[PDB]
């Protein structure tokens, strides 16, 4: 997910 | 059991994280107070399609949210939580933080908000078709401005808005409880120095922020049924991940 991506 | 020094350096890391991620400098917001949407401009906005007004707003919120994600990423304790719990808190709290941050961009004197480069009243937003929600946000920002938060207080209060052990779906509820308390200690500790603790009883009722965010998600449900293609083709994927079902 995007939140996961934004978080690393 | 965090020592006074550990609590002091938690204050430090929160206020620094906020400084670095505050999106607009407060003075740039205050400087722009004199720049106000004129009659024709306000009419122009009112006469926009719903799809276009929502799409503009979705972009501006996404941009605000990107700064909140960064704020969390730099928050001492947040990255030490499990991945699931990081997602859970951000999904529930990103918008809440933004709404708190936005009181900085609310001018209580003429009852306007900084939007697309100028200040405008709540009627600017009519094309959205959720005037009750918008008026509620204006009332909320009005109520927050009367507390005259400093930037450090916003930092500390938004950290707490975000680190909320009461969110459903947490895999490690106890870890979040511990961080939250240390942050409450941090907030109290900072308010004591400045002799500012009398704002605590004037803070928004628990539930009020969650309520505003709930209304928002609901008005996006109405809009998405009316324009499902616009949301799919033109809305930021992040916004969709956060607020769409
Ligand atoms: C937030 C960090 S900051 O540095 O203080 C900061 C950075 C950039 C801005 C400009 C900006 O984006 N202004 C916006 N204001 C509203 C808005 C709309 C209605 C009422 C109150 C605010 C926006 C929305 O789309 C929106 C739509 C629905 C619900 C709620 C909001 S976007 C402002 C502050």
């Amino acid at each position: 997910t995007l939140l996961q991506l934004l978080l690393g | 059991y965090a020592s006074l020094t550990e609590i002091e350096h938690l204050v430090q890391s929160v206020c620094k994280s906020y400084r670095e991620t505050c999106q607009l400098r407060l003075e740039d917001l205050l400087r722009q107070r004199s720049n106000i949407f004129s009659r024709e401009e306000v009419t122009g906005y009112q006469r926009k399609s719903m799809w276009e007004m929502w799409e503009r707003c979705a972009h501006h919120l996404t941009e605000a949210i990107q700064y909140v994600v960064e704020f969390a990423k730099r928050l001492s304790g947040f990255m030490e939580l499990c991945q699931n719990d990081q997602i859970v808190l951000l999904k529930a709290g990103a918008m809440e933080v933004v709404l708190v941050r936005m009181c900085r961009a609310y001018n209580a004197d003429n009852r306007t908000v900084f939007f697309e480069g100028k200040y405008g009243g709540m009627e600017l937003f009519r094309a959205l078709g959720c005037s009750e929600l918008i008026s509620s946000i204006f009332d909320f920002s009005h109520s927050l401005s009367a507390l005259h938060f400093s930037e450090d207080e916003i930092a500390l209060y938004t950290a707490l808005v975000l680190i909320n052990a009461h969110r459903p779906g947490l895999q490690e509820k106890r870890k979040v409880e511990q961080l939250q308390y240390n942050l409450e200690l941090a907030f109290h500790h900072h308010l004591s120095k400045t002799h500012r603790q009398s704002i605590l009883a004037k803070l928004p009722p628990k539930g009020k922020l969650r309520s505003l965010c709930s209304q928002h998600v609901e008005r996006l449900q109405i809009f998405q049924h009316l324009h499902p293609i616009v949301v799919q083709a033109a809305f930021p994927p992040l916004y969709k991940e956060l607020f769409s079902t």
